[PDB]
């Protein structure tokens, strides 16, 4: 039942007693549940050495991974282009898919098509499909570009992309002159991240690779920005402010800030903002390419370093103190602009923040997941900050990588009981954070579940999730946040302090237990 | 309020925008309701496949298998077959609800995958999923039984799942479910229904057909109730207030041993018609055991439901469905004397899956909201057949409609509230269109029932009447 | 006893058993302590009816006042001021108190001096003291002004601040020509902002009211703006970004963000921007005058009207999206210029994440206090997302302030459940919190304690504190916060929804008990 | 690294900034340690006013009193007598640690006062004063008594809150404390200490003098110990292992009873010299109880204490003391072996109130580092005589330190950490210097006793090789 002037949602109602009745008897009659003492058993034999040992062999099967597939990041990649339709030539599900966990992350309508193939395409190819869906999608959405990637069916199947999108043209379903890059992207190779730089370098070989008896490199007098896979609205802001306050001039190669953050203002706007093809077309003309994500942007990297000529700067994503600082002095030393006073100010108000809450961070114990860059500028910045990330798990990760950062701990005194983990997934994560108890998580909404296994072996082994990643679903507008530069280092130091103190007051608000250490000041 | 004849225009201005081919396929898909028509024509195509390019929020057939059927069995461990992805979106995106021990007994809210690599492409995924049965017997020994959820690659690249099932059951003494959900077969959702229809057919529900158990004759199972926000749970509670005994739920809070009792019971309660008709019928042939359909959003058809349900038994559970309505009728009476008054008036459209764009407007009508356009992503003919007795006269029609037709359709209709999905929500939010989501409640709910219709009554209120609606134009651009 | 490898600090070490039994005989053998059951009667009594009306009775006795005195306004004030030192004639413990509670709501340096008044001056006053301290302050730390206030002693003796400072020149203490403005700043009279206000209106007489002859209205064609008493960062300089954003020109009389966040670079800088003396000497010249919080800045407002002749718009504190509206629209019109896309913009953002967020925020109860232009701020703010406030507490209110903000109250349906308090302390809204419990409270650290009260009756009767205000000291960094304009609004907004959901999550992560609801997705 | 002529030089330097009148008076507070000097000659003067302008550190006498001696008495109520602001400013900024209910039976992070407004200024607050402990007594019914804290106005305007305090005891049947803690009378906290010691001896003390108590040969008091996270409770312990029987602390986690028991104990322990030593004395005249100075921060000294005080009773005592050193020991060597290799040749300047300049000199060496300068805010000329011996050759010394003394004399001596309070941390952190408040703990500690050292040593080493001190200079400015 209901009081009508307190309405109770599905919490707290199937609380009232009435319910908790019946299903108790649903569980006793109908379920055939194992006894509580069994399941209480089960539950403490998953919390052990033992078991974690039986966890970590597992040669086969992935529980709770710590990744996504290759389209769901040349989506992302695309729609960082001006009126620019994604396009993913395949199976319609995928689409839905990929569209539902971009709207739950930002909270923003994600523009996607799929060319819907189906049993009938399953033997004879989907050429009809690509045929008939560009010349769909052009005259429904009128994008002024569309970017063709792939679901695994039609990677199955072998679907020459190249050809089917030539043919298109030649067979009048579109213009010959209308831009159509496109990508292999098969999400049983590398992950999101790898579709990204599939994606990506598809699009600047689109514009790029048949026309550069022209281009001179530097000549333009700027430098290209390539984001890789980014969910953060404040990243993609935060590079384009610092190089503007230099005066550098640049062009940031996929830019969805806009079309991730339009305005509610009466109107839908399908398309907004965006790298302009003009933009691509003339980056060859610029002085050099800074890749922001390198460890994803492994194919890109080959094209620019290859093609376009450009020595790629060795530069780690611009994470932390160490990492901002060599980025903005790479940046100096390429463009001819000095590092400005306002940045230089900016700098030493990180570190004051860093000096004023040293001491709540010097030892902390961190346990953190994510892709490869992400990851390793989250530890960078803890070992900066005095804390020690214990456990370092990467899904997505390679034996390159890991070998870097594997040096990065070992430069440390805060890395000494750090052990790097890839392959591995949240439910091995779950483990070490029984057997070997960090302070916190750092991570994204799927640590939720580690927080509530945690804390039922009891309060005292509750680990709390801080969410910093993608996706975050259960909290409201941390899209809107930063990671990079000092902009981002002073909301991590910030996050993770507050973590910090919040926890220290929950286990301090015992009323003459614990609250003589629930201190007004820290 | 626009005539039929406006509406027609509307669908005709609307097509203009597309390719002869599309246009003429689409132009089958969309009409206006008239219920002075034909007996046995269709009022609207339906269920057939989406056109490329057009973006239709249609999903794919393991959706309907993983997704939508067999991911709410609490106790059974379901295997996302194939590559990474399927599984990663699909992990705890619907909120069908489920009590247990997560991680221990029940497995709902976790993400099993094979993973599928480049290796596994070419040489098959026989053996991988061969030792996953056995990694998962180890680490997750109070599970009941295992699903084999198949992924687009696992058709394309002739692999034997069906042979790896029997083999391993018969090894580990539980139920294994090899499902040919691939999302290449069918046109959408719908054909998943079926396929998992049938492996619950074909591997699980005959189990116990030689064993007694301890029947009444008020045994009922709810058939298609998802439990989306407890919505079987509010549901549930009613029938046994009524003086029934609820044996098993299909699929929301269920139990492998609740499936396997059900060719026990003595009614089949079917709510999601579209998703489980097929195995409703099936254990009318084999087992002799009726199914009806009802209905629980609102006060008018839960009565009617309630009514419905007690004329298949006798005069005392009659008595009983009567005692039932009157017990709730001042709290039904309370929520719309709050609520109607600020909703009498107010129009919405509707697209959803296959139920709730007809299931609902009862709910909406006993709050004095009128239902002036609605669809389906993936209905059939049936579908439409039974919607036509619940819609207004000269209400707008929409089957598998395409992002482009949907903005103009409310652009023109100007509805003062919206009820679709996750991928239409922030389009409207835009527009300054109220907005609920139909799908997951918004995060709220239940929906079914008399405590849902509370919560339903509180929820359009709170959207439809909230203050952000009115800030939506800068003052110095009026 | 310790474990060296894992030393523990007073918490959680006062736990460890041997600690536990000496503090139970401390108990038992020593401090003649209420029996456990008594102390637990009387705790339940101080959460009744009976109890808050006993408690509302009170006519003489406060308890946790929400409030300070007025020269720790007239400090913030003077800090503002470009090479100013802030100094306070009377006794010097005021001074030292003074100092602590900045630096420790800033982590920052404050620099403030004391003429130390001691038994000597009690009689016969602090003449001497005015004149070494003045010339001691001046050498010492080079000041280019010294902004005077006072301390109650000085105050009750009735020291005559003017008489001592032109007695400091005429005997060549310090030159003539130095800046030495005052203001008498009791502390029994108002409060902190009073204070504020006071210094305020010194500072703009000292170098206006003598020279008003060559002053024209509107002839430097800028706006002049008075922030008020502002803790917050972010505050100065989302209202500086905005407009010059619009390309307004402006002043800012009270410019303290820069002296309250120098770079740690190696150096210490006393002194850091600020308002210019030649900004004051030509303030009259502008536009107009738009003060910030209206609400304690009467007597500046008397003198800007009756003196400058500027005829200050009324407008409230530009929080929330109708406020900031009117603020951006009423400064369109001073200046002529017109509000440009990058502002409209963001407004539309801070439309689209309310339409986005609403339906956690819908209903939710808020108990809240602060100062009074801050706390009816943050009432319109919550009416604007749907949410009620309950319990609205002013300490330092009037009875004009009540009048307007239940006005505003009563423009909502939100309102409907709403009482203001003014003179009320939180002792008071303790009462309040449990007789008619809120979702939340918003303030300052001294929350934390009725929060610990409330758990203490039990995790069901828990109200939790989000932090919004001044001081907050158990956090670190939150006087980088915005709370003014669309971000401001959109940070508060971002604050809220995610407690809720923090909070949401706390209460559904029992296993198998409350968990049904513990959604990924929100 | 600087010769006595040098840091002399120093001096002079630094005096040249003042006008000739404050030059005069503060070269008299700033001098050089020689132990080769005239053990009856002063090194320094101290105890004098403040000059007016040059940003003393200091506090005032409601500081001493309120703040430092009545306030952590956790079971009475302490009224801030006057305008609003001291008693805000002062609102649970020092960590006095206690056990207890909060608003029931302890008080001690609470804010009593009594508001004044202008109408108690011209007509007085006697009136006022005597309604507040009415409504204290219906709203704390469980406060064991009251301590009224006078801020300046109340002296200035001719209140006689004496005469409040008697007859309110005497209507209530409880302790009702009149103290004249005004902040314009002395030159500092000290003055506080002295007038709270007097109100202790004049109004609580004598309470329980014909009363029989229960005693034993082993009766201690902890005297001058605020427990600052805990460092009286670390200390107690040390003490109950070695068999004596703690019957009161003064006045961490203290209570009037424990207060009013005190004439009872065969020994006073004085921790904290300067603020407590006048009831120790008092307590020696009327009592004869004896009274002895120890020190708890660091290994050395904790071991030198035990043994003192343990000879003051018998051998059985004496053995004690040997056992809970050796029980110590294993932890104290980890400790070392742990952090002094770290802290190895590192030299610090501390600057504290009345106390610790000196008490903590002793840790500091037990992990190799040196003092190179210390000073006290408002120490009296019998701490600057103790201090000589604790003190290193040739070690700057200041009195009431200027704000731009301390920054000069940092920038010459450039030493490796600085441990003061909370007015001057942001300062030397902005200089690339560690920093450690010494009166706070920095929100760490307990400092005191065995359980205190370690954490002293780990927070020494976390602050002076923290990563965050080799980042304050931009590497395109290097
Ligand atoms: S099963 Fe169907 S799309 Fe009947 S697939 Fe879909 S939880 Fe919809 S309209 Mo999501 S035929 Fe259920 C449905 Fe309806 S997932 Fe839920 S809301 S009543
Ligand atoms: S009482 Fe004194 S200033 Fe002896 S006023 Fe001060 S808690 Fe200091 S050096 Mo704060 S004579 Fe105690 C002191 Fe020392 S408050 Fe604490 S640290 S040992
Ligand atoms: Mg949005
Ligand atoms: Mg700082």
């Amino acid at each position: 039942s209901q009081q009508v002037d307190k309405i109770k949602a599905s919490y707290p109602l199937f609380l009232d007693q009435d319910y908790k009745d019946m299903l108790a008897k649903k569980r006793d009659g109908f379920e055939e549940k194992y006894p509580q003492d069994k399941i209480d058993e089960v539950f403490q034999w998953t919390t052990t050495k033992e078991y974690q040992e039986l966890n970590f062999q597992r040669e086969a099967l992935t529980v709770n991974p710590a990744k996504a597939c290759q389209p769901l990041g040349a989506v992302l990649c695309a729609l960082g282009f001006e009126k620019t339709m994604p396009y993913v030539h395949g199976s319609q599900g995928c689409v839905a898919y990929f569209r539902s966990y971009f709207n739950r992350h930002f909270r923003e309508p994600v523009s996607c098509v799929s060319d819907s193939m189906t049993e009938d395409a399953a033997v004879f190819g989907g050429q009809q499909n690509m045929k008939d869906g560009l010349q769909n999608c052009k005259a429904t959405y009128k994008p002024d570009m569309i970017a063709v990637s792939t679901t695994c069916m039609a990677e199955v199947i072998g679907d020459d992309l190249n050809a089917f999108i030539n043919n298109s043209k030649k067979e009048g379903f579109i213009p010959d002159e209308f831009p159509v890059p496109f990508a292999h992207t098969p999400s049983f190779v590398g992950s999101h991240v790898t579709g990204w730089d599939n994606m990506f370098e598809g699009i600047a070989r689109y514009f790029t690779l048949k026309s550069m008896d022209d281009k001179v490199v530097g000549s333009n007098k700027k430098i290209n920005i390539v984001p890789g896979f980014e969910t953060y609205l404040g990243n993609f802001r935060v590079i384009k402010r610092m190089l503007s306050e230099m005066g550098v001039g640049y062009s940031l190669l996929s830019d969805p800030e806009e079309v991730l953050d339009t305005p509610a203002d009466g109107q839908f706007r399908m398309y907004a903002g965006g790298t302009t093809q003009e933009e691509m077309k003339d980056a060859p003309n610029a002085l050099n390419t800074v890749l922001l994500q390198p460890w994803h942007l492994e194919k890109t990297k080959k094209f620019v370093e290859g093609t376009w000529k450009h020595e790629v700067p060795k530069l780690n994503i611009p994470m932390g103190l160490d990492w901002t600082d060599e980025f903005l002095m790479k940046v100096s030393e390429i463009s001819g602009q000095p590092i400005p006073a306002s940045l230089t100010k900016e700098r030493g108000r990180l570190v004051d923040m860093m000096t004023d809450s040293h001491t709540w961070l010097h030892g902390k114990r961190f346990a953190l997941w994510g892709d490869p860059d992400f990851v390793m500028g989250l530890v960078k910045f803890l070992l900066e900050l005095g804390c020690e990330p214990v456990h370092i798990l990467c899904h997505n990760g390679n034996k390159r990588w890991k070998k870097a950062v594997d040096a990065i701990l070992a430069a440390s005194p805060y890395g000494k009981n750090a052990t790097v983990y890839i392959g591995k997934d949240l439910w091995h994560l779950r483990s070490l954070v029984f057997t070997d108890k960090p302070d916190f998580m750092i991570g994204n909404s799927y640590g939720k579940f580690i927080q509530r296994d945690t804390l039922h072996k009891g309060k005292e082994f509750e680990v709390p999730l801080i969410r910093i990643g993608f996706p975050i679903f259960d909290r409201h507008h941390l899209h809107r946040s930063t990671t990079l530069g000092y902009e981002g280092a002073m909301q991590i130091l910030t996050t993770l302090v507050n973590s910090i103190l919040e926890r220290l007051d929950e286990e301090t608000r015992g009323m003459q237990a614990t609250d003589y250490n629930h201190d007004l000041v820290r | 309020k626009m005539t039929r004849e406006e509406t027609q225009a509307l669908i005709q201005e609307v097509l203009e925008v597309y390719p002869e081919k599309a246009r003429k396929d689409r132009a089958k898909h969309l009409a206006v309701n008239d219920p002075s028509i034909e007996q046995s024509k269709k009022c609207i195509t339906s269920n057939r496949k989406s056109l490329p390019g057009v973006m239709t929020v249609r999903g794919c057939a393991y959706a309907g298998s993983k997704g939508v059927v067999w991911g709410p069995i609490k106790d059974m461990i379901h295997i996302s077959h194939g590559p990474v992805g399927c599984g990663q979106y699909s992990r705890a995106g619907r909120r069908n609800y489920y009590t247990g021990t997560t991680g221990v007994n029940t497995f709902g809210t976790m993400n099993f995958t094979s993973d599928f690599q480049e290796k596994d492409i070419v040489f098959g995924g026989d053996k991988k999923l061969a030792k996953i049965i056995d990694e998962i017997e180890t680490l997750f020994p109070l599970n009941k039984g295992i699903s084999v959820q198949s992924e687009c690659p696992i058709g394309l690249i002739g692999d034997d799942i069906e042979a790896v099932a029997k083999k391993a059951s018969k090894e580990i003494g539980k139920p294994v479910v090899p499902v040919r959900c691939e999302g290449f077969r069918g046109v959408s959702q719908s054909l998943g229904h079926h396929i998992a229809n049938d492996a619950i057919r074909d591997w699980v529900l005959d189990k116990r057909d030689g064993q007694s158990f301890e029947s009444t004759p008020y045994d009922v199972a709810i058939i298609g109730d998802y439990n989306i926000g407890g919505d079987a749970w509010s549901s549930r509670i009613l029938l046994e207030e009524m003086g029934l005994r609820v044996v098993a739920q299909w699929s929301g809070d269920g139990t492998l041993a609740e499936m396997e009792n059900t060719p026990k019971v003595k009614l089949n309660l079917l709510h999601c018609y579209r998703s489980m008709n097929y195995i409703s019928r099936h254990m009318e042939e084999k087992y002799g055991i009726p199914w009806m359909e009802y209905n629980f959003f609102g006060p008018t058809k839960i009565a009617e439901s309630l009514r419905k349900i007690a004329a298949h038994f006798d005069d005392t559970i009659q008595e009983n469905a009567e005692r039932v309505i009157a017990k709730y009728q001042p709290m039904m009476e309370a929520v719309i004397a709050k609520y109607r008054p600020r909703l009498e008036g107010k129009k919405v459209m509707l697209y959803v899956g296959g139920l709730r764009p007809r299931h609902v407007i009862g709910a909406y009508e006993d709050l004095g909201m009128e239902v002036v356009g609605t669809g389906y992503e993936f209905a059939h003919n049936d579908d439409y057949d039974r919607t036509i007795k619940e819609l207004g006269d000269a209400t707008l029609l929409y089957d598998d409609v395409t992002g482009y037709e949907l903005e103009e359709f409310v652009k023109r209709l100007k509805p003062d509230l919206i009820g679709s999905g996750i991928k239409e929500k922030y389009i409207f939010q835009k527009m300054g269109i109220p907005f609920r989501q139909m799908h997951s409640w918004d995060y709220s709910g239940p929906y079914h029932g008399y405590d849902g219709f509370a919560i339903f009554a509180r929820d359009m209120d709170m959207t439809l009447n909230n203050p952000c609606w009115n800030k939506l134009t800068p003052p110095w651009k009026k």
